[PDB]
């Protein structure tokens, strides 16, 4: 007999406060007893379990399905806490890739002994006129909260020999998997591997020969040698559809953007808010439909991506889809994608394009670092000088790394830009508005220094939009340059915010008013104080 | 050499924080060191009996190519019990040195039981391989409770030269030690080096700055207009402020950029207003028991502004940052910088650290701020998303 090097267990205790499972057994069929009774027996003869006695106060309770089903939800809330799946675009190219993967895995490795007791479950005996058959592990039990953290430490513990040994073979461990890449020549490859299933032979870690060559479906993805890829999508075709296959159906596609380019969740996301439904069914509208359309097109020629070559720039690129939507590609080599994905602006009452590219490349940006552990370098379609403009004069500090300018229409731009000093030989327009906070009436108007004046009535309103609304006036009738003074620490505050787009028509209609100016000075004055110019007076009414 | 007995605050369970991605270089010199530190017994490797993390990344002070293992213990030590000396003379010592004794802390092993808190984790790129854990069998550095328990320790080797020179105030802050003195920049390099070798064997310049008006031979409207804005609002802050002769003069309605000459009344006003603005402000006093607030404002061209203070309008202290190193292209590296400062002052003043409200998206500091952050220690912070109209006021 081989001496099997022995595997240090892993020290576990229940959570404090907490006791021992005690849950009735369950009344199960004859056939089901025999079966159990079968599989505890070869169990124990394998040293998987042994037979304890009435002294332990611990029970669980055993179904089967044979296959023996242990329940230990019980268990596992007393029991104590213990300590992102790797993306194929990541994955390093290499010349041969082997797949170990090992058999009985919580079972190969031994439970500590003190908390074996603990594990115990009782077999029915046929009616009930016998003491049901009692068992405990002597292994990680198959549903138990401890099992993988253990069996991957374990697992690890005993990986890190050959891998120091061999540092020119690549291992990554997942669960009970062990994927080895090398590049190397194929027969020293097979050696090696038989050799790392020997060595794990040593701690009784049980891997086929032959196996399962390429290629690999894996976690929704299929691995080719040369190129990965996603498992094959499939859009539910229905008359009307539900809430939940909403969710399904998001959630697919959300899943397919990885690598597909130009997937648009937009519509469908937004079909989705205040449901909390499973069975409610929603309409479309015609831009939802289209867009679910077109996905099913862009789903239809199927795509690749490739691996990860560290000796290449990593290169990520960013084009506007429209209505707060970004999409990404991210690549090695031209027409090549590494991987792709999209970005969502986050909900808001204004924004501008701008701020939504920079969240856009601090996405990309973590994501890159999670996945090669590195910064891409970044083409936007955005001009250096745009960029510098918009930095530089940002109330907020913001930062992006790295990049280019590349020129592919949409491109992100500074619509309008307001004046740091009053612009003389410019009108300017003292401008005020206010609302009756009970007969929901107010005015909004403005006077200027050329005797200019307007007050315009207007019903269902509010203060602030009221001074909005004089700000808007005054934009209207003034020339291509003006001065406009206002009391609005709200309606300033929106403008330096400097929004491209807005939530607020009348908040819209002054951004389209400022783009069609060619000096604008928006200043700002306390109310109430008796500011001259400043007229309450007229709006207060 | 014998570890004093450490528990938890009442109530509290270990700290579980997720560890932040890392890049490459970051992640490699943390495994080196990592290495040469468990061989040196520092630190031990653990299994999955640990649930408890705290994040951890690699930093490069100034004049070192080397990296620096920066642990984040914000949330330890907040679920540290509060472990039971502030050296007010040291702000109004002339000059001030900051010195790294986290060297020494490494002596001084660490409580057993506690040591299950003080878990890290090396993360790996791509989730190949299971992140490597760590526990530290010493006193680790920035640990709230290590300057604690190494305070008899320290004050054992300062004995000497406290005792020698009692014109030299020194204070001790989680891994930095602070020097203060009168002495000249030479003698006083002499004496740090003096005071290096004393640490073998066993530079700042430190008020809260006046609100000012601008002083014209002719106004305009804007002018007028705009001091009229910080007349009111100084007024919050002082008893006496009056504007209303000012705004007498912005009566009628004119184009902004025509000149407004003043009247008597008014520029007895805005004589009156500086006066007042002279004075100190009234009542103004430091709460051990509440927290500091720090505010930022960037004012453009690298220059930035800062006000910490206990209460709205009541200012414990202000400050402008106009400093240029290799920042001038990033805005986050600035504010990183600056934030850094703040802290070190408010550590020097009033023995901790101020808590931050940042002109930054949540995203973009939180991205990227390691990157340019040197300091051993961490403030907490937070994200204003509505532009201030009082960043002109502090200008
Ligand atoms: N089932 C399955 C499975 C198989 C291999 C995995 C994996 O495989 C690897 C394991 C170690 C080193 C490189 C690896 O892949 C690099 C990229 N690659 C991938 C496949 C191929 O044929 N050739 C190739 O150069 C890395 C990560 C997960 C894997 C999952
Ligand atoms: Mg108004
Ligand atoms: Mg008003």
């Amino acid at each position: 007999m081989v001496p099997i090097s022995p595997i240090e267990t892993v020290p576990v205790k229940l959570k404090p406060g907490m006791d021992g499972p005690k849950v009735k057994q369950w009344p199960l069929t004859e056939e089901k007893i025999k079966a159990l009774v079968e599989i505890c027996t070869e169990m124990e003869k394998e040293g998987k379990i042994s037979k304890i006695g009435p002294e332990n106060p611990y029970n669980t309770p055993v179904f089967a399905i044979w296959r023996k089903l242990v329940d230990f939800r019980e268990l596992n809330k007393r029991t104590q806490d213990f300590w992102g799946i790797p993306h194929p675009a990541g994955l390093k190219k290499k010349k041969s890739v082997t797949v170990l993967d090992v058999g009985d895995a919580y079972f190969s490795v031994p439970l500590d002994e003190d908390f074996r007791k603990y594990t115990a479950f009782t077999i029915p005996s046929i009616n009930n006129e016998t003491p049901g058959i009692r068992y405990q592990y002597n292994v990680l039990p198959q549903g138990w909260k401890g099992s993988p953290a253990i069996f991957q430490s374990s697992m690890t513990k005993i990986l890190e020999p050959f891998a120091a040994q061999n540092p020119d073979i690549v291992i990554c461990q997942y669960m009970d998997d062990l994927y080895v890449g090398s590049d190397l020549e194929i027969g020293q490859h097979r050696t090696k591997i038989e050799e790392l299933r020997q060595h794990l032979l040593r701690w009784g870690l049980t891997t086929p020969d032959k196996q399962k060559e390429p290629p690999f479906l894996w976690m929704g993805y299929e691995l080719h040698p040369d190129k990965w890829t996603v498992q094959p999508i499939v859009l539910p075709e229905k008359d009307s559809w539900t809430v939940n296959d909403i969710q399904k159906l998001v959630g697919k596609l959300n899943w397919a953007s990885q690598i597909y380019p130009g997937i648009k969740v937009r519509q469908l996301s937004k079909l989705l808010r205040g449901t909390k439904a499973l069975t409610e069914v929603i309409p479309l509208t015609e831009e939802a439909e289209l867009e679910l359309a077109e996905n099913r097109e862009i789903l239809k020629e199927p795509v690749h991506g490739v691996y990860y070559d560290p000796s290449k720039d990593l290169i990520a690129e960013i084009q506007k889809q429209g209505q707060g939507q970004w999409t990404y590609q991210i690549y090695q080599e031209p027409f090549k994608n590494l991987k792709t994905g999209k970005y969502a602006r986050m909900r808001g009452a204004h924004t501008n394009d701008v701020k939504q590219l920079t969240e856009a490349v601090q996405k990309i940006t973590t994501e890159s670092i999670v996945i090669w552990g590195k910064t891409p370098k970044f083409k936007l379609p955005i001009q250096k000088e745009t960029w510098e403009t918009w930095w530089t004069e940002y109330w907020q500090a913001t930062w992006i790394p790295e990049w280019e300018f590349v020129n592919t229409p949409p491109l992100v731009k500074l619509w309008y830009q307001l004046e740091k000093e009053p612009i003389v030989g410019a009108e300017t327009f003292y401008v005020d508005g206010a609302a009756n906070r009970e007969t929901k009436l107010g005015k909004a108007g403005y006077v200027t220094n050329k005797g200019r004046q307007k007050v315009v009535p207007l019903t269902n309103t509010t203060n602030q939009k009221t001074e909005l609304q004089a700000i808007y006036l005054a934009l209207q009738d003034s020339g291509l340059e003006v001065n406009i003074v206002t009391d609005s620490q709200y309606a300033l505050g929106i403008i330096q915010a400097q929004p491209d787009k807005s939530e607020s028509e009348l908040v819209n209609q002054i951004i389209e008013q400022l783009i069609k100016k060619e000096k604008v000075y928006l200043a700002w004055v306390p109310a109430h104080k008796g500011i001259g110019g400043n007229e309450q007076v007229d709006k207060l009414v | 050499i014998e570890t004093v007995p450490v528990k938890l605050k009442p109530g509290m369970d270990g700290p579980k924080v997720k560890q932040w991605p890392l890049t490459e270089e970051k992640i490699k010199a943390l495994v080196e060191i990592c290495t040469e530190m468990e061989k040196e017994g520092k630190i031990s490797k653990i299994g999955p009996e640990n649930p408890y993390n705290t994040p951890v990344f690699a930093i490069k002070k100034k004049d070192s190519t080397k990296w620096r293992k920066l642990v984040d213990f914000r949330e330890l030590n907040k679920r540290t019990q509060d472990f039971w000396p502030h050296p007010a003379g040291l702000k109004k010592k002339k000059s001030v040195t900051v010195l790294d004794v986290g060297d020494a802390y490494f002596s001084v092993p660490l409580d057993e039981d506690f040591r299950k808190y003080t878990a890290f984790t090396i993360p790996s790129i791509n989730n190949e391989t299971p992140g490597i854990r760590y526990q530290y069998n010493v006193l680790p550095q920035g640990w709230k409770g290590s300057p604690a328990i190494f305070q008899s320790s320290m004050t054992k080797i300062l004995e000497p030269f406290k005792k020698q020179n009692p014109d030299i105030v020194i204070y001790q802050y989680m891994d930095d030690l602070y020097v203060g003195s009168d002495l000249e920049i030479g003698q006083h390099r002499t004496k740090i080096e003096e005071l290096r070798q004393h640490l073998l064997r066993w530079e700042l310049h430190p008020t809260v700055q006046p609100i000012v008006l601008p002083e014209k031979d002719s106004w305009t409207v804007n002018d007028i207009q705009k001091l009229v804005g910080k007349l009111n609002w100084a007024s919050q802050i002082y008893p006496g402020i009056k504007v209303r002769q000012l705004s007498k003069l912005l009566r009628g309605t004119k184009a902004l950029t025509e000149v407004i000459p003043l009247t008597e009344e008014a520029e007895l006003e805005l004589a009156e207003n500086r006066e007042i603005l002279k004075e100190p402000v009234h009542g103004v006093y430091y709460d051990p028991s509440k927290d500091l607030i720090a505010e930022i404002q960037k004012q453009g061209q690298g220059q930035w502004t800062y006000q910490i203070y206990q209460e709205p309008f009541k200012n414990l202290k202000t400050g402008k940052y106009a400093r240029m190193r290799g920042a001038h292209t990033n805005d986050v590296k600035q504010l990183t910088e600056a934030v850094q400062k703040i802290t070190t002052e408010s550590i020097v003043i009033w023995g901790k650290t101020p808590k931050f409200k940042l002109p930054i998206q949540k995203e973009t500091w939180e991205t990227w701020w390691t990157e340019y952050w040197q300091a051993t220690w961490i403030p907490e912070w937070e994200f204003v998303n509505t532009p201030p109209l009082v960043k002109l006021w502090y200008q």
